[PDB]
């Protein structure tokens, strides 16, 4: 399972480019696909969503009308056509795999991403902790806040935990609050209630160092927390 | 040696008769009969375009797998009625489907003589065949996962098999049935399972040893359905002679008979409630009949299928009952 | 009273027609063993005849009972258009059922492969389109106490040929071809009990085609003979009131009897009514 | 068939070598389980529609 | 609904659409249950049309046939015979040159044909009867009479009359007006048994359609 994005590079402001992602190694047509960007110093910011089958498309309110997401299921390619490229559009754009059924783990695989450089009601997801100091073997509880109860009447709490390790793609840790992602050791744990949630690392190693991100998935204005960096 | 076999059978039946002090009916005349189990179709699972032969509930009591002749193995979100997976089978002649207790796998099989193991949780979002278990020379009529790596299957070749899914090989073969084996029911501890066959006999098998611990012969026609009592100390068979029977493992004898004169069709499926007081049997007369297991009274009827009710399952939380039938529908009842 | 007895007979006829076609539609909706192309056509014919029985027959019965059009004139034209539309649509559902049967019997490969409920929908749409094509010109430029269809000669020909005589020709041709195909199938089938069964099949085919075509004809042909002759025989031919009314209500009796021919004589419908 | 006869005879021998309790004790155990678990049987006692996951 | 619930519902709807498309494709299949007894010409006609169940898929004159071979199912047939309750026709194979053989072969095939004809799941299912090895039967009928199989024959020992008597004995057990038995003589060298099956299937479809209209 891999997701390789192409495109990117320097682009004049107000110009247009089209990012692509060449998926391979998985049933691309059955996955919903996202673009999630990240300014060179800022946190994750969800761009757009094209569901499996292309029947449902969502955009970030700050990009809606400007960007266009499309997928090529026979070609196993996901696209993001960008128009009127503002300075705010400079970011590393990540292509995020995502599938939705009962018990599925959305946002489980992320692409490597491409940097695009431009010259010259939404639920607020709050994680104020930043640059938390850690030492290996210690237990840390990363906190997270929601402007609205992420718990739905179905019983699910749509909060995600991603680990943005230095220099690589975000990696899913907890998909729905208290649900451990595949390949993630059971020293990470998720817990919370209502609007407040905690990511607990039982005995952290040097690999657990990175920036930990919230993400709600309840209403579909996907908003991230301002990353909680853990450093040695 | 035939004389020795006849003498041993006479000794076994005399030992069963000696222990038959008081019938289950006689002892249970002083317990309150459940009034009327009037369950109602909460959900109707549509999407199967052929007869449904098998369904199995997930251990989460929300997901269930159904097997139909349309070549599709559908996994349902029984709460929202959503289709989670639609697994296309290489052989459409499926008669059994099992859901792994972990939830990672489903099994199915039929006239292809193969138990196909499907991985529901792959890195790729598709469900694909993890293992095709070949080695049965008859059709597979039932299969049940012991765990993620062990599955017990019954076959029309009169044998049951225990498989190592990873190696794909029969860890154990369970011979001794003289007719085709229709059904399996694993014990809750999964150390032993019962199988009913077309020789009208139910045999108790030790999974680890691989031997027929006990044999139960009360039915006069093919046993199509077998189910353990929730404590694993008893099981209920369903046969073509329009009767269901309860057999005790320890007493090694038939305890109760679940028959009504106005029921003449055969029985396709049996299941117990979570407390085990209800025996739910699916019949050829297009409807499920609910039986007071302790009293052999028809506590209710799950009418609502337009063809033979071929399969039925009770959830592990006991909340719901699903009934699949030849009319291509699954109905969730409460 | 002579008015009350007429009202009672017409009301019982309307109630029986409404009940028959509503029951056919209910049987098709409530049983999925009846949800197929042939029974989609049969139940659409039932829907059309229910439209007749609820939107024309009550008003036609009041017109017959009071012997005059107690309503206005724009509503008279509206109800004449409803009458022509719904009766044309019923006759062309008879034709669509005949055509579907003819294709099933003479084109089994198409029956297996290309015959879909979309074709039933197309046939129903064509019947209703012909109904409008016959009922709109009177409201357009091709036209008290008397509510009568436009006796214009050109419109008389166009509305009697297009609604009955072309349909009668089509049904005759299609069911004669069906008759020959069934007879050829029976002779392909044909110890002597097989010969007796071939003979019984022959008489069953004769009786079934007789019921279908004879009911259609003896219901609508008198009306359309009168409706074609009188506009050209205005003064030379006089229509008695009793015979004219009986002739008019023969076609409405066809709207009553179509569910009998196509649904209540069907084994599948009988079983589905037993189940319900 | 010598092999089939000997296999059947030995199988019946290990069949008879089974300890059997009284059927009265089996029925008593069946009651013990049924009323010891009746309150958690939603099909025996329907759950309130609030707690019923199929409403 | 949640966003994830909405996407799960979308996936369920896409699944339903694929299921509907697959069922539409499958409803165009002519399903044939192939039956017979060992040394009959089951395999011969399978080769002419061209594990526990063998599926033969062939298209003839724009009609796609699914031929289900269940010979390798040495089980209780009644336990899975209802799986083919909805076949267009049963293709039954009888070895003509099996009257003088024993393993009586022709009585075994005759009883099998009776059981299939009068099975409750096949009361209205027409049967394409193949009488295979008619050349072997003709060679064996000039030497051995049709008396070992049928003592009450009392007929001529010629190929035509003996084969017709066998076919009549096989058709005698229909006992049903709805279903037909389409009998053919084959020799394993003929290449028209695909046409025989196609013609019988078209006759079955036409007869069923006439039966629907009340004309049969
Ligand atoms: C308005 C009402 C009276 C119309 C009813 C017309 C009915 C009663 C008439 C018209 C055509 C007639 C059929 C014409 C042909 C045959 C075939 C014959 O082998 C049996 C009688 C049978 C089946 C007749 C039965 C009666 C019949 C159906
Ligand atoms: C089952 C069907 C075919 C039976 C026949 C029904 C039709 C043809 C019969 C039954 C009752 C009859 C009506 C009885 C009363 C009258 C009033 C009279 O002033 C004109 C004729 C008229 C309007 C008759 C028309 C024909 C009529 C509607
Ligand atoms: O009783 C009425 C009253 C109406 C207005 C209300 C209800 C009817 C008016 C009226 O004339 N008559 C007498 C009978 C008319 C009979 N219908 C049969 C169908 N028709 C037709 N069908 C196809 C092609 C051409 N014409 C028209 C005549």
């Amino acid at each position: 399972v891999q997701l390789v994005e192409s495109g990117g590079g320097l682009v004049q402001p107000g110009g247009s480019r089209k990012l692509s992602c060449s998926a391979s190694g998985f049933a691309f047509s059955s996955f919903g696909m996202h673009w999630v960007r990240q300014a060179p110093e800022k946190g994750l910011e969800w761009v757009a969503y094209i569901s499996s089958g292309s029947g449902t498309i969502y955009y970030a309110d700050t990009v809606k009308g400007r960007f266009t997401i499309s997928r090529d299921d026979p070609k196993n390619t996901l696209f993001l056509q960008m128009t009127s490229l503002r300075s705010e559009d400079t970011a590393m754009y990540y292509c995020v795999r995502s599938i939705y059924y009962y018990g599925s783990s959305p946002f489980d695989f992320w692409g490597q991403g491409t940097t695009l450089t431009v010259s010259s009601s939404d639920i607020v997801m709050t994680q104020a902790t930043s640059s938390v100091p850690v030492t290996p073997g210690e237990s840390v509880s990363i906190s997270c806040r929601s402007s609205k109860s992420l718990l739905h009447s179905n019983g699910n709490t749509y909060l995600y935990w991603f680990l943005q390790r230095p220099g690589q793609s975000p990696q899913l840790l907890i998909y729905r609050m208290s649900n451990l992602a595949s390949g993630v050791p059971d020293r990470f744990s998720g817990s919370g209630s209502g609007t407040a949630f905690t990511l607990t690392i039982s005995r952290l190693e040097a690999e657990d160092v990175g920036v930990y991100y919230c993400m709600q998935h309840l209403e579909y204005p996907l908003t991230f927390g301002a990353g909680t960096k853990l450093e040695l | 040696l035939r004389q020795e076999a006849e003498q041993l059978k006479n000794q076994i039946r005399d030992a069963r008769k000696a222990c038959a002090d008081a019938t289950l009916s006689q002892i249970t005349n002083n317990i309150d009969p459940v009034g009327r189990i009037q369950m109602r179709t909460r959900r109707t699972l549509r999407g199967h375009l052929a007869k449904i032969y098998a369904m199995h509930w997930g251990t989460d009591s929300r997901l269930l797998v159904s097997a139909s002749q349309d070549g599709k193995l559908i996994i349902w979100d029984s709460y929202t009625t959503n289709k989670v997976h639609a697994i296309p089978l290489r052989s459409s002649w499926v008669m059994t489907c099992a859901y792994a207790p972990s939830g990672n796998y489903v099994a199915c099989g039929g006239l292809d003589n193969i138990c196909s193991i499907y991985n529901l949780k792959t890195r790729e979002g598709n469900v694909r065949v993890s293992r095709e278990l070949a080695g049965h020379t008859g059709y597979l009529s039932c299969c049940r996962f012991l765990d993620d790596n062990q599955i017990v299957t019954s076959s029309g070749d009169t044998t049951c098999a225990l498989w190592d899914i990873e190696t794909g090989q029969q860890t154990t073969t369970f011979t001794g049935h003289t007719g085709d084996v229709m059904s399996l029911s694993l014990a809750p501890d999964t150390r032993l399972f019962v199988s009913g066959a077309c020789d009208a006999s139910a045999k108790l098998w030790d999974v680890r040893e691989g031997m027929c611990r006990q044999t139960f012969t009360g039915h006069e026609s093919d046993i199509n359905a077998i189910c353990f009592f929730p404590n694993g100390n008893a099981f209920a068979t369903g046969s073509d002679d329009a009767t269901c029977r309860l057999f005790d493992l320890r007493a090694d004898q038939e305890l109760m008979t679940y028959s009504h004169d106005n029921i003449i069709c055969g029985i396709t499926s049996v299941s117990f409630s979570k407390s085990g007081r209800l025996l739910l049997a699916g019949y050829d007369d297009f409807n499920c009949n609910v039986w007071d297991a302790l009293k052999a009274d028809r506590a209710g009827v799950l009418a609502g299928h337009d063809n033979r009710v071929s399969c039925l399952g009770v959830t592990d939380d006991g909340m719901a009952v699903a009934t699949g039938s030849w009319d291509s529908f699954l109905k969730i009842w409460n | 009273s002579y008015q009350v007895i007429t009202s009672l007979l017409l009301g019982t006829l309307i109630f029986c027609a409404v009940l028959g076609n509503a029951c056919v539609v209910a049987a098709i909706a409530l049983e999925r063993s009846l949800q197929n192309v042939a029974n989609y056509l049969i139940g659409s014919l039932a829907v059309t005849d229910l439209m007749v029985s609820v939107l024309v027959l009550p008003m036609a019965a009041l017109y017959q009972v009071l012997n005059k059009w107690t309503l206005g004139q724009v509503t008279c034209d509206l109800f004449i258009a409803l009458d022509v539309l719904c009766c044309t649509s019923s006759i062309w559902h008879l034709c669509a059922i005949a055509l579907d049967r003819y294709w099933a019997i003479t084109d089994p490969i198409d029956y297996v492969n290309k015959r879909t409920p979309r074709r039933a929908a197309a046939l129903i749409s064509l019947t209703w389109l012909i109904g409008f094509l016959i009922s709109i010109p009177p409201m357009l430029g091709w036209r008290p106490d008397a509510c009568t269809i436009s006796k214009d000669h050109g419109y008389t020909i166009y509305s009697t040929f297009g609604a009955f005589y072309i349909p009668l020709l089509l049904m005759l041709v299609l069911y004669g071809r069906i008759f020959r195909a069934a007879r050829f199938r029976i002779r392909k089938t044909v110890a002597e009990a097989k010969r007796k069964m071939a003979l019984a099949r022959e008489r069953k085919t004769v009786k079934t085609l007789g019921i279908i075509m004879g009911t259609f004809i003896l219901c609508w042909l008198p009306f359309f003979i009168v409706a074609l002759v009188l506009p050209f025989c205005e003064s030379s031919c006089h229509m008695p009131t009793l015979l004219g009314a009986i002739i008019n209500w023969l076609g409405y009796s066809n709207s009553l009897l179509n569910p009998v021919i196509y649904a209540y004589f069907n084994k599948d419908f009988q079983n589905a009514f037993k189940k319900i | 068939s010598i092999a089939q006869a000997r296999k059947l005879v030995e199988q019946l021998k290990m069949e008879a070598n089974i300890d059997r309790i009284k059927v009265s004790k089996a029925a008593a155990d069946l009651m013990a389980y049924c009323e010891a678990h009746a309150k958690e049987d939603p099909l025996l006692t329907p759950v309130p529609a609030s707690e019923n996951p199929f409403r | 609904l949640s966003a994830e619930e909405r996407a799960a519902l979308e996936r369920s709807k896409a699944i339903e659409k694929n299921l509907k498309e697959d069922g539409i494709s499958a409803a165009k299949d002519v399903k044939l249950l192939l039956l017979g007894a060992g040394e009959s010409g089951k395999n011969t006609i399978v080769k002419q049309m061209k594990t526990g169940i063998v599926e033969t898929h062939f298209t003839f004159k724009n009609l796609h046939f699914r031929l289900f071979d269940v010979g390798a199912q040495r089980s209780e047939r009644k336990k899975w015979i209802h799986c083919f309750e909805d076949v267009t026709a049963i293709i039954f194979c009888v070895a003509l040159s099996g009257y003088d053989q024993v393993l009586n072969r022709m009585h075994a095939s005759l009883k099998l044909f009776d059981s299939i004809c009068n099975n409750k799941f096949f009361i209205d299912t027409s049967i394409i009867l193949f009488l295979n090895k008619k050349d072997l039967f003709g060679e064996k009928i000039k030497k051995s009479p049709l008396t070992i199989c049928f003592p009450e024959y009392t007929g001529p020992n010629t190929y035509e009359d003996a084969a017709a008597y066998i076919q009549a004995q096989f058709e005698s057990k229909n006992r049903s007006p709805n279903k037909e038995i389409y009998c053919h003589m084959t020799c394993s060298t003929d290449t028209n048994n695909i046409q025989v099956v196609f013609d019988a299937v078209t006759d079955i479809i036409i007869a069923n359609n006439l039966r629907g209209c009340g004309l049969y």
